[PDB]
């Protein structure tokens, strides 16, 4: 009989019922990204998009959905944070009934080629056995994909016929979808420019359809098609599974290392901003430019906007989170609600001593505090009778400007260490943590589970290459009978 | 030809006999004269430190990596 | 015949060491990588990207030497000898770390001639190439951890250098940040190598004592030795052994000889899976409800507690010296100690 | 379709290839068959190059 | 089988189904164009990892705005 | 502590659907042998 | 089988000789590190 | 815990003999996935005559 | 509930432990 | 205009197809001597 | 319609569903643990 592993080895010599198989694949595909979209729908929240963005709440598909130009709801909220509007047709909600119609049709026309598997084109005219014209094949799906990516780009992304993308500004304060011109400079490969995203997709489709029509007319010469073995629907397999896990891998990539398709909008921070100290840089540099040119502590760091300081918190780095911990981000630390502002920590001379900041690398961090010349001049003790710094022994005071608490000092110590204790994660935030009951453990925002999920896929897809390789240039030694010998008739022996 | 008489032929004495301790002495003479020390950048074994500070030495940055650490090497760091 | 045809036959033929198509991938690029590990764990220095000693023209012994990591600073580069870093200086070059990358690099292309090579001498004598497919779990190995790992942290400054000290060091860093040995992905690993083990000692020691040709002297005459052994045993003797003293055995010598090599390759996968998932730091590091127990309740202890604060403690006296580009300076008073509880 | 490892049941099966056949010198009939294809390929080709430097 | 109106329409699409073009043919234009591609990853990876630096060009968040 | 209903029923599917699977096809495979 | 002819340069003859040279040079080095002062 | 305690007093990894073990398993595990492979592809068939209740003559 | 699930899988792997041993295919 | 880093990646692209071309070159050379 | 001739029984034996058992059981205990964590 059959092994359990090997219940699609009929399909192989079967044109009609593989056509069916793959027909029922795409179904389900459908079926999940429609249904998918609903269950995100019904549980999300845009009343706040700027105290609680949409990857803070873990939404999966509404993200690539908001990319390329849905913004809008049946309902009549925005994501943008307008209220009142109507996006026609397509909104969220529409695009998931469009998905769930066209899963119900294709399963029907999977049962259809199911049924009506035989039929003339199928069978080769000169003996009734399954034959294809791989190269041929391949031209005319080329010739597709060609035409299909010169349109995406030409109509779609340049807004034309179409919406746009997702263009930004470097920081993230406001970005939209909107209509972007190619760019076919030597600036045009740099991904952190939309204009080469265009240019490429425009450029590429031109390249598609020429090579879709040159693979039209052309045979295959004799050495390559008796080398690489094709007619054999089983070396299309390998090497379609090779350029995939090669794909899964720069899309893993480039989620992790941002671009501007993956924009931190959409997706937030990734671990190399935090890092570098990206925000924190901004935020200094605008208090600074505001005191330069006449401010005071409380006017300058009232200039700092609420969106800022929120993304300058390791809460947010993705490099942050667990494994088996679930839920949304929202649920790893509290819901915010309001910024209590920058913290400015002093001791009792009466300079200022600022907190050193959190790695990722590190679970659990000392609580220092260093002046600007490097040296530690106070700390909050791991010891309980021994002290040469302390917040009792250099009193130890915090202040805070802009946010909720302006104007506000504390004096006595455990106050004081507590805004310590929280100031290692960067900027100070007001959460409440009664609204899902949250644990007070991180979890990892949608970059972070994107990019885990599809690198291990891209690994496990090299193993499937090599795999079908072998099954494609060693056919003859799996099996017994070499496939250059048509069936075996009449017997001559030789006897003494 | 094979491996089971090839040291045995009147052809290794001749020549490796006199051409083994030519690179050999050359081997030794590279580090006995300190050339090592240059080639790959090795420190001296007492230029580890300057006089003028007692860091260690790490470079901060990728392209001006190069004159970073030739300052370092000024001051004999 | 054509040019190529003649090149195509001479490399084929029958020669003490085979050469071969993918002989052209794994030679230069073995050499070179192999030679670049010993050129530098002889004189290339460490002073200037982590502040060690790691050859032994500077003072060092066999276990202590090493290629090390380059600066955190470098980022992900390529450290080219051409480069915009070295700048066609051989001498910078070695002292910015540049050389590992080399080694890693050459000797991840050195691999893959390495599997080619066993696909087309497999080929050549047309057998079923399942040591080839055997030999993808030390590239996935190596791939996930070497190239994939630091890949994800900032730089390749936290991948792991080549040397016997850097690697047990490697060792302790990951128990310290990572609680590696609390990760189900790796305790798969460890059942998988060491199911290996146990199937290598049981099959050697069952074989060698149910030979036949104990008396009369031996009516096998050969070997054939492509075909490793298997005649000169008695399946039944073994398998009727087994089947009373564990109760369970093997009566198809195929699916035993199967077995054996499905154990550490799954085995070497399945941790693979679990570093790679390491690379963007998602931790399977607490157990969320024994947290929440502890913190209510002070006298909650547990080995798992235990094993907890032992990490805190690698992390935090090992850092300042293991990370000496973040300049860690932890006053005495901060450092965590068991008489402090 | 092939089937193989039937020592103990265990069925195996293998796609199958057809015959290979060599090309044979060209048709008048498949010469302006292929001419009217490659210029269309060409006609539609020249317009799309028109549309990505108008579209800037 | 049977006889469709879409099936024979399709017909002439998929009754060459082995054939070769004799030699090694249109190898040699295939091989430039594989090498020209060798080259072209490796600027764009270069570009990306700015091991390789082209004026106008800042590989950073900056110019997006 | 806590007890998720989420666990509860991550295990209960992942030890029921696989196993019912196996005994399915063994109990279809013996009626194959008369 | 493999009938003997073989000149100078052979495959077998540049196999023992890039690893040869190398190797006795580091021996030499590796020698001469010992009667380091440090 | 007791792997962790044990190496922090008595430093086991700089000991040879843990490490003659180590060798031993990481090859152990190298030799076995070499020897099933190699005897796994060498093998084409199998056969015993089997009767009711033991097993045959000649395996084959 | 997390206890009674532990004892309930190692139950199911005892049980299937005997009948491996005492309930085995006839070897032919 | 060109960049000390365009040259470098230059000189680099050339030596390395300048070591593929030749090792490919003996090989050809020493297959076509003793043919 | 008339019969696919394509069509193949399945075969699954006993000793091989004790593995698959014993597979399931096995992963299924190491993973409840983190399930609940
Ligand atoms: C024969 C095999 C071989 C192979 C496969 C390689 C491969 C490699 N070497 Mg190399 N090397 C070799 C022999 C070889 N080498 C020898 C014998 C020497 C001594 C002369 C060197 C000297 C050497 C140095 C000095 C360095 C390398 C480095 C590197 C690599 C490092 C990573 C990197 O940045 O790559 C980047 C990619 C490349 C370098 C590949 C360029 C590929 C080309 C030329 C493709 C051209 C195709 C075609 C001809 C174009 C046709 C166009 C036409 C139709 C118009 C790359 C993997 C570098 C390294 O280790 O950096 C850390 C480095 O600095 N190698
Ligand atoms: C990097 C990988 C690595 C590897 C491959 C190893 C490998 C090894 N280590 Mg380890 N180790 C490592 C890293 C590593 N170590 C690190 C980083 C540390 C530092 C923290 C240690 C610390 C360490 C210690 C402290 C010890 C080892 C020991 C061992 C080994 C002992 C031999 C053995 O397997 O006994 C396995 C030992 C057994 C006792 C198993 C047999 C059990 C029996 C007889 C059970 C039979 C009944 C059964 C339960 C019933 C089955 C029923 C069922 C079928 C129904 C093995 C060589 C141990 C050793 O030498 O032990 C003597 C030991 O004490 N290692
Ligand atoms: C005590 C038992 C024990 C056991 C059995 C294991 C077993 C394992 N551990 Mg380990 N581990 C343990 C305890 C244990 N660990 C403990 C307690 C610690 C402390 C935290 C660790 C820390 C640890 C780490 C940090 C890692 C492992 C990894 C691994 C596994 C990966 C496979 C492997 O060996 O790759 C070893 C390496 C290879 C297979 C690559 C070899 C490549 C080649 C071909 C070298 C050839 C060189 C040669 C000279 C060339 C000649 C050329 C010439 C002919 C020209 C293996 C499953 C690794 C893992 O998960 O990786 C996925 C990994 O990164 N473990
Ligand atoms: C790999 C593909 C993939 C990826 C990357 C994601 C990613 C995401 N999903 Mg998911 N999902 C997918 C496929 C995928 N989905 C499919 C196919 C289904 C079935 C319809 C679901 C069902 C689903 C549910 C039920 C929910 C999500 C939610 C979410 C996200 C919100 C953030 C959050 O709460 O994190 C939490 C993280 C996750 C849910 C994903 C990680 C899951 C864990 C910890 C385990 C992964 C291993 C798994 C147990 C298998 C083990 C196998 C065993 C042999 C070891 C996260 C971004 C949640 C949401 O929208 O919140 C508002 C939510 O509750 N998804
Ligand atoms: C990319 C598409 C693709 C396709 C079309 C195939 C198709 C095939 N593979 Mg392949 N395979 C793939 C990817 C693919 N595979 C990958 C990525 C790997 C690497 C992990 C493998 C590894 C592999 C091996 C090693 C073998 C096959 C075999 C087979 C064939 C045997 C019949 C069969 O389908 O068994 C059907 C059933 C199974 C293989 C078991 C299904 C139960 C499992 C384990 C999954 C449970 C559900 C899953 C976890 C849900 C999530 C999926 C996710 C993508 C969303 C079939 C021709 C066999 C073969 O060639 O036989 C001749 C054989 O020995 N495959
Ligand atoms: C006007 C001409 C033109 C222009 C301006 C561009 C411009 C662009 N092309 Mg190109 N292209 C063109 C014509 C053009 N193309 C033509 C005619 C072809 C042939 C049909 C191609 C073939 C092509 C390919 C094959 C690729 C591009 C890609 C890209 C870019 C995608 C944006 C991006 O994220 O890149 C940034 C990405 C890169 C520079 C990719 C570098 C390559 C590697 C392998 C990176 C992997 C990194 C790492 C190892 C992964 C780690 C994962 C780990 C953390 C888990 C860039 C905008 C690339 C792409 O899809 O990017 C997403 C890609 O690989 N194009
Ligand atoms: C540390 C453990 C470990 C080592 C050292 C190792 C070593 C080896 N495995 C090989 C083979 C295998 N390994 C296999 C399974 C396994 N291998 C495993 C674990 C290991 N395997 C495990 C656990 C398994 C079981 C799944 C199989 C099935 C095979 C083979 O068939 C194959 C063989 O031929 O065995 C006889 C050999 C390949 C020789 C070759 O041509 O390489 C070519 C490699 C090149 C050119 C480059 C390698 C990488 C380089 C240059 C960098 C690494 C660092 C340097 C070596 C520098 C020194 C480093 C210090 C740490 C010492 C080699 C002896
Ligand atoms: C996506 C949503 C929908 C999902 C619905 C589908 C659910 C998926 C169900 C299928 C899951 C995969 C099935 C895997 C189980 C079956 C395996 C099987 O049949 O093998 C048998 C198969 C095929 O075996 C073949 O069977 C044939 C007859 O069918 C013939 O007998 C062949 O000769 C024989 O080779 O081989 C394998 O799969 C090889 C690997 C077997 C792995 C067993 C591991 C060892 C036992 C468990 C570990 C014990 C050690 C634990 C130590 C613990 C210490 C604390
Ligand atoms: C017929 C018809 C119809 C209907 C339809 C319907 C009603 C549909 C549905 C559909 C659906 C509603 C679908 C669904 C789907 C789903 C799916 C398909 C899923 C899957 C899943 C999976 C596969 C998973 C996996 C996993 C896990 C579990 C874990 C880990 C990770 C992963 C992800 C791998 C209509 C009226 C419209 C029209 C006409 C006709
Ligand atoms: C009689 C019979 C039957 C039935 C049948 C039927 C009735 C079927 C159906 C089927 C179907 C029902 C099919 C369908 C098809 C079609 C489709 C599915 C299409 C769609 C389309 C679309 C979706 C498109 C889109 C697009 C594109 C592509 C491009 C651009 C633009 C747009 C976007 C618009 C059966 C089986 C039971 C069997 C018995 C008998
Ligand atoms: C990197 C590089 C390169 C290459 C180089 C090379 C490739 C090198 C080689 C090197 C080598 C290749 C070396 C070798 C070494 C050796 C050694 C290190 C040895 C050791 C010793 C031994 C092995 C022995 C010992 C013993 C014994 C065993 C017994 C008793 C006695 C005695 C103790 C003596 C080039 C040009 C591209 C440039 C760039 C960079
Ligand atoms: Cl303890
Ligand atoms: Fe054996």
């Amino acid at each position: 009989g059959l092994p359990w592993y090997r219940v699609h080895t009929v399909l192989i010599n079967d044109p009609g019922r593989l056509i069916a198989a793959h027909l029922m694949h795409t179904a389900l595909v459908a079926g999940w990204a429609g249904s998918m979209a609903l269950y995100e729908l019904a549980t999300f929240d845009p009343s706040d998009p700027v105290l609680n963005p949409m990857w803070r709440q873990g939404m999966f598909v509404l993200p690539f959905m908001a990319r390329l130009g849905v913004t809008g709801s049946w309902s009549g909220w925005s994501i943008t944070g307008e209220t009142g509007i109507d996006p026609g047709f397509w909104s969220f909600e529409g695009v998931a009934l469009a998905h769930i119609v066209l899963s119900g049709l294709l399963f029907l026309a999977a049962c259809w080629h199911w049924v009506y598997w035989d039929l003339e084109l199928f069978r080769d005219p000169r003996t009734g056995e399954p034959a294809l014209d791989l190269p041929k094949m391949f031209g005319i799906h080329l010739f597709l994909a060609g035409l299909l990516c010169f349109g995406f780009g030409a109509f779609h992304l340049t807004g034309l016929f179409g919406p746009g993308m997702w263009v930004s500004d470097p920081y993230g304060l406001t970005g939209s979808v909107q209509p972007v011109a190619p760019e076919w400079g030597p600036d045009g490969f740099n991904p952190y420019n939309p204009g080469g995203v265009v240019a490429h997709h425009i450029a590429a489709g031109i390249v598609g359809i020429i090579a879709g029509l040159f693979h039209i007319l052309v045979r295959p010469p004799q050495r390559l098609y008796k080398a690489l073995r094709m007619g054999n629907i089983e070396t299309v397999l390998s090497s379609s599974i090779a350029a995939v896990f090669f794909a899964a891998f720069v899309v893993a990539g480039t989620m992790w290392y941002g671009s501007a398709t993956t924009p931190i909008e959409l997706f937030g921070p990734t671990r190399y901003q935090w890092d570098s100290s990206y925000f924190q840089q901004e935020i200094n540099r605008r208090v600074q430019a505001s005191l330069a040119s006449g401010a005071t502590l409380e006017e300058a760091w009232s200039a700092i906007p609420e969106k800022l300081a929120f993304y300058d918190y390791i809460g947010n780095n993705p490099a942050k989170g667990g494994l088996f911990r679930t839920g949304p981000m929202n649920k790893g630390d509290g819901i915010a609600q309001a910024w209590k502002g920058h913290a400015v920590f002093r001791n009792k001379e009466g300079e200022e001593l600022f907190v050193r900041r959190m790695p990722a690398f590190f679970e659990s961090f000392p609580v220092i505090l260093t002046d600007k010349n490097g040296v530690v001049k106070a700390d909050i003790p791991f010891r309980r009778a021994e002290s040469k710094y302390s917040f009792e022994q250099q009193g130890v005071t915090v202040s805070f400007y802009g946010g909720e608490l302006n104007g506000q000092t504390f004096t006595d110590p455990p106050t004081v260490k507590s805004y310590a204790r929280k100031a290692i994660f960067g900027e100070i935030f007001e959460f409440d943590t009664e609204t899902l009951n949250s644990d007070g453990i991180f979890r990892t925002s949608p970059r972070g589970w994107f990019t885990f999920a599809h690198a291990v896929f891209a690994l496990l897809f090299f193993f499937g290459h090599i795999w079908h390789g072998a099954r494609t240039l060693f056919r003859d030694v799996f099996s017994g009978i070499d496939p250059e010998l048509s069936p075996e008739q009449v017997e001559w022996g030789f006897y003494q | 030809r094979p491996f089971s008489d090839i040291i045995t032929s009147v052809r290794y004495w001749v020549i490796h006999s006199i051409t083994i301790p030519a690179l050999f002495i050359a081997g030794w003479l590279f580090v006995s004269t300190g050339l090592a020390y240059d080639v790959f950048g090795t420190p001296r074994p007492d230029s580890y430190y300057a006089q003028e500070q007692r860091s260690i030495p790490l470079v901060t940055d990728r392209f001006e990596a190069k004159q970073q650490v030739e300052t370092f090497l000024e001051q004999l760091k | 015949r054509g040019w190529f045809d003649i090149l195509d036959d001479w490399l084929k033929r029958d020669r003490f060491v085979f050469v071969g198509w993918s002989g052209i991938l794994l030679f230069p690029c073995a050499y070179l990588a192999l030679g670049g590990w010993l050129t530098g764990t002889t004189f290339v220095t460490s002073w200037y990207t982590h502040g060690l000693a790691s050859s032994y023209l500077e003072g060092c012994n066999f276990l202590t030497v090493a290629v090390s990591t380059p600066a955190n600073s470098m980022g992900h580069s390529l450290l080219l000898l051409w480069g915009p870093e070295a700048q066609g200086d051989f001498t910078r070059w070695c002292q910015l770390g540049g050389l590992w990358t080399f080694i890693a690099l050459h000797g991840a292309f050195g691999l893959i001639g390495f599997m080619l090579r066993q696909f087309e001498i497999a080929r050549l004598v047309g057998v079923r190439p399942y040591n080839a497919i055997a030999f993808s779990a030390p590239i996935a190995v190596f791939v996930s951890v070497f190239l994939i790992y630091p890949l994800g942290q900032s730089s390749w400054f936290f991948a792991p250098s080549f040397g016997v000290a850097a690697i047990f060091r490697f060792l302790l860093f990951f128990q310290g940040f990572h609680n590696w040995t609390l990760n189900p992905f790796h305790m798969m690993g460890v059942a998988g190598v060491l199911g290996g083990a146990l199937l290598c000692a049981i099959h050697g020691a069952t074989v060698e004592n149910t030979l036949f040709q104990d008396g009369e002297g031996a009516s096998t005459f050969r070997a054939f030795n492509p075909t490793q052994a298997e005649e000169t045993y008695s399946m039944v003797t073994a398998n009727r052994f087994w089947s009373q003293i564990f109760g369970i055995a093997f009566s198809n010598k195929r699916w035993l000889h199967f077995f054996m090599l499905f154990v550490p390759v799954t085995g070497l996968w399945m941790s693979a899976i679990g570093v790679v998932g390491l690379a963007l730091n998602l931790r399977s590091y607490d157990f969320i409800s024994q947290e929440i127990r502890a913190a209510e309740d002070p006298e909650f202890e547990t080995f798992y507690t235990k094993n907890l604060l032992l990490n805190e403690g690698i992390r935090a006296w090992m850092a300042p010296q293991d990370q000496p580009h973040e300049n860690f300076v932890f006053p005495e008073e901060v450092l965590p100690r068991g008489n402090a509880l | 379709m092939r089937y193989t490892t039937d020592e103990g049941g265990r069925l195996n099966n293998f796609a199958i290839e057809p015959k290979v056949y060599q090309a044979q010198p060209w048709t008048p009939q498949q010469k302006v068959r292929a001419a009217l294809l490659v210029g269309g390929g060409l006609l539609l080709v020249a317009g799309l190059v028109a549309i990505a430097v108008g579209v800037s | 089988a049977r006889r469709t109106w879409l099936g024979d329409i399709l017909r002439p699409l998929n009754s060459e189904y082995g054939k070769v073009a004799p030699g090694w043919g249109t190898t040699p234009l295939m091989a430039v164009f594989m090498g020209l591609f060798l080259v072209f990853l490796l600027i764009i990876l270069e570009i990306y990892n700015s091991t390789l630096i082209l004026d106008g060009v800042n590989v950073s968040w900056k110019a997006l705005g | 502590m806590e007890v998720n209903q989420l666990g509860l029923i991550a295990t209960a599917l992942f030890v029921l659907v696989p196993s019912v699977f196996l005994i399915i096809l063994y109990v279809q495979t013996e009626s194959q042998q008369k | 089988q493999e009938p003997v002819s073989y000149p100078i340069f052979t495959v077998r003859w540049v196999a023992v000789h890039t690893l040869a040279v190398p190797t006795i040079f580091f021996l030499g080095a590796i020698a001469a590190m010992q009667f380091i002062q440090r | 815990n007791f792997m962790i305690v044990f190496q922090a007093e008595h430093n086991i990894l700089m000991h040879p003999f843990h490490q003659l073990g180590v060798a031993g398993v990481f090859g152990g595990a190298l030799f076995c996935a070499m020897h099933g492979s190699l005897v796994t592809s060498s093998l084409i068939r199998e056969t015993t005559e089997t009767e009711s209740a033991n097993y045959g003559y000649k395996f084959g | 509930m997390e206890t009674i699930t532990y004892v309930f899988i190692f139950a199911c792997i005892i049980a299937l432990f005997f009948f491996a041993i005492f309930f085995r295919e006839p070897p032919r | 205009t060109i960049t000390p880093s365009l040259k470098g990646f230059f000189i680099g692209l050339l030596s390395g197809a300048v070591v593929l071309g030749l090792t490919f070159a003996v090989l050809i050379a020493i297959s076509q001597i003793d043919k | 319609m008339e019969p696919n001739p394509n069509r193949q029984p399945v075969e699954l034996n006993r000793t091989s569903l004790y593995l698959g058992l014993l597979l399931i059981l096995v992963l299924a205990l190491l993973f409840s643990s983190y399930f609940f964590n």
